């Protein structure tokens, strides 16, 4: 009745093979072959992928394959691609009526290095009616997932007033992008001019910054 | 072909019950169990028990012994599972799936259900367009998006064009805000040469306030 | 040429319900009013013959079943009983010819903390023909889906113990049973009683 360990994350290049491993008590892993493995993409429901440790349900590739050894269960994915990257669940039976589950393995598909695409974005007419300026720069398609976004406002380096969002690695070309708004009231928004991106990035020869000026169509 | 359809996504004040219905076609219903995994965001998955549309019989784990009830009504093919004194680690997404038992396996999920518990109201969205740049951005590729803000209960739905542009789409995970509101954007990149010929309309939904929302994206002046 | 009773009602210990015992007697002379006379016999009950002018007939065969069951359920030794004994441990023909003889044994079948030794059958896929032993333990599909070897959901252990705890009402105390079959088959009459 408690927690199956897997490690938090794991990587590997195109074409290779990695392997997740599970460990639990000689209560459960070691007692049944009764461990099955679920893929779990990005905002899905699980997929059932392997049973009884070994077998595939019908419609599963033949590079998931299933190993055990004493306590431990091993989930292996082999000719590694892009649709791979997923959270991946084992669980296993521990007696008395009871399935526990893994901590989950976030698989990374290690990739070329890419440097993003960057535009901003003015807030809408609509929004500043309203009294507030959301101001949003994009970075796009990019790898690694290491980037620094900085707002600079007529010049000036903001600070404290931006939030940003990732999406996970994309399941088509193993690239992440990145969201970042700059919140303002309406008055401070009218009060400056230059309003300012400027990303940082392994793939950039060097920093990127995309700029627009208030009132400018 | 096998399929599991879930309630809606809803708030519940905290100490309050939920009650999520799963329908089940595609299968005999009593020829697998029923078992319930939640997930709270960003967590892991976690069993919550079992029932056997066979003959009614039930497994809690300690955990939510007491809390938790799971019933099947055998002739709507629907297994409901109710748990009583919502606290807010209770916040979480809840799949009904096939169980085979002993088998070994959840084969089927459903779609899942958010369950939020929050005192916070239920508020709406405001949609906002990213326009396009006047300047071609990048290269022949322009980028445009739809700011969605401001709404308490998550989760979002949003598509572009009504499911006709899923390529280089990237809506990005909800932000939640000081106001204790929501915000998320979603982003396309489409060819420069289509700003003028082709419209570009960005579908939110969110059921939970059962607003639909549908924004032209279009350059400005 | 006395037949060997003692061996079997007064053996130390008794099997358990679901693996009863069997004795088979012959070549011997019984005395079945010496039985009678004990005062230990809580049950005594005769079926197709006379308990006493019982050493005036004579028998081809006698088989002596013996176990332990709870208090409760001495009612289904007999014929034409249901529950979960006379259905899947120990069952008696309609046309039994013979007697069954029961008497509590707290003293020697309770421990203090509990007597698990004493199993019985719990789950069956059908019910015992007359005079069947099932020591089988494979474990009971109760559910739609197999159990593979494993205890879990609708699957089950069929075995179960008794909890003979000396603090039990005499509902749920231990009694041993002694039932005797006679049979008159065409062959030599090998068991009288003079
Ligand atoms: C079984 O054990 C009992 C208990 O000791 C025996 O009972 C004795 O029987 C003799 C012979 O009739 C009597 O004289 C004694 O008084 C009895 N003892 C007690 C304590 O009552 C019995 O003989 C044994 N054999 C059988 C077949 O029951
Ligand atoms: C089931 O739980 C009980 C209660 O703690 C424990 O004694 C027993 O070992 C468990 N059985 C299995 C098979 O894990
Ligand atoms: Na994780």
């Amino acid at each position: 009745q408690s927690a199956l360990t897997q490690p938090a994350s794991v990587s590997g290049s195109p074409g290779q093979s990695i392997t997740i491993s599970c460990t639990g008590t000689s209560s459960d892993v070691g007692s049944y072959n009764l461990v099955s493995w679920y893929q779990q993409h990005p905002d899905k429901a699980p997929k059932f992928m392997i049973y009884e440790g070994t077998k595939r349900p019908s419609g599963v590739s033949n590079r998931f394959s299933g190993s055990k050894s004493g306590n431990t269960a091993s989930l292996t994915i082999s000719g590694l691609q892009a649709e791979d990257e997923a959270d991946y669940y084992c669980c296993s039976y521990a007696g008395n009526s009871t399935w526990v589950f893994g901590g989950g393995t976030k698989l990374t598909v290690l990739r070329t290095v890419a440097a993003p695409s960057v535009f901003i974005f003015p807030p809408s007419d609509e929004q500043l009616k309203s009294g507030t300026a959301s101001v949003v720069c994009l970075l796009n398609n990019f790898y690694p997932r290491e980037a620094k976004v900085q707002w600079k406002v007529d010049n000036a380096l903001q600070s404290g007033n931006s939030q940003e969002s990732v999406t996970e690695q994309d399941s088509k070309d193993s690239t992440y992008s990145l969201s970042s708004t700059l919140t303002l009231s309406k008055a401070d928004y009218e009060k400056h001019k230059v309003y300012a991106c400027e990303v940082t990035h392994q793939g950039l020869s060097s920093p990127v910054t995309k700029s627009f000026n208030r009132g400018e169509c | 072909q096998v399929q599991l359809v879930q309630s809606g996504a809803e708030v519940k004040k905290p100490g309050a019950s939920v009650k999520v219905s799963c329908k089940a076609s595609g299968y005999t219903f009593s020829s697998y169990g029923i078992s319930w995994v939640r997930q709270a965001p960003g967590q892991g998955l976690e069993w919550m028990g079992w029932i056997s549309p066979y003959n009614g019989n039930t497994k809690y784990p300690q955990k939510f012994q007491g809390r938790v009830t799971m019933t099947t009504d055998t002739s709507t093919n629907t297994a409901y599972m109710e748990l009583r004194s919502l606290r807010s680690d209770d916040t979480a997404v809840y799949y009904c799936a096939r169980d085979l038992e002993l088998g070994g396996g959840f084969d089927y999920w459903g779609q899942g259900t958010l369950v939020t518990v929050s005192s916070a109201s239920t508020k709406g969205p405001s949609v906002f367009p990213l326009a396009p740049s006047s300047k071609s951005t990048s290269g022949g590729t322009a980028a445009l998006g739809c700011l969605v803000k401001d709404y308490f209960p998550e989760p979002v739905t949003v598509s572009w064009n009504s499911g006709a542009l899923t390529s280089g789409v990237h809506t990005f995970p909800a932000v939640l805000q000081s106001s204790g509101l929501y915000s998320l954007s979603s982003v396309v990149t489409v060819p420069s040469s289509s700003l003028g010929t082709q419209t570009y309309i960005c579908n939110v939904n969110h059921k939970p306030s059962n607003t639909k929302v549908d924004k032209k994206v279009e350059p400005k002046s | 040429n006395l037949c060997p009773f003692g061996e079997v009602f007064n053996a130390t210990r008794f099997a358990s319900v679901y693996a009863w015992n069997r004795k088979r007697i012959s070549n011997c002379v019984a005395d079945y009013s010496v039985l009678y006379n004990s005062a230990s016999f809580s049950t005594f009950k005769c079926y197709g013959v006379s308990p006493t002018k019982l050493n005036d007939l004579c028998f081809t065969n006698v088989y002596a079943d013996s176990f332990v069951i709870r208090g409760d359920e001495v009612r289904q030794i007999a014929p034409g009983q249901t529950g979960k004994i006379a259905d899947y441990n120990y069952k008696l023909p309609d046309d039994f010819t013979g007697c069954v003889i029961a008497w509590n044994s707290n003293n020697l079948d309770s421990k203090v903390g509990g007597n698990y030794n004493y199993l019985y059958r719990l789950f069956r896929k059908s019910n015992l023909k007359p005079f069947e032993r099932d020591i089988s333990t494979e474990i009971y599909q109760a559910g739609s889906t197999p159990c593979n070897g494993v205890e879990g959901f609708n699957c089950y252990f069929p075995l179960q113990s008794y909890g003979f705890q000396p603090t039990n009402g005499v509902g749920y105390q231990p009694y041993r049973v002694v039932v005797l079959s006679f049979e008159l088959l065409h062959a030599p009459a090998t068991v009288c009683g003079p």
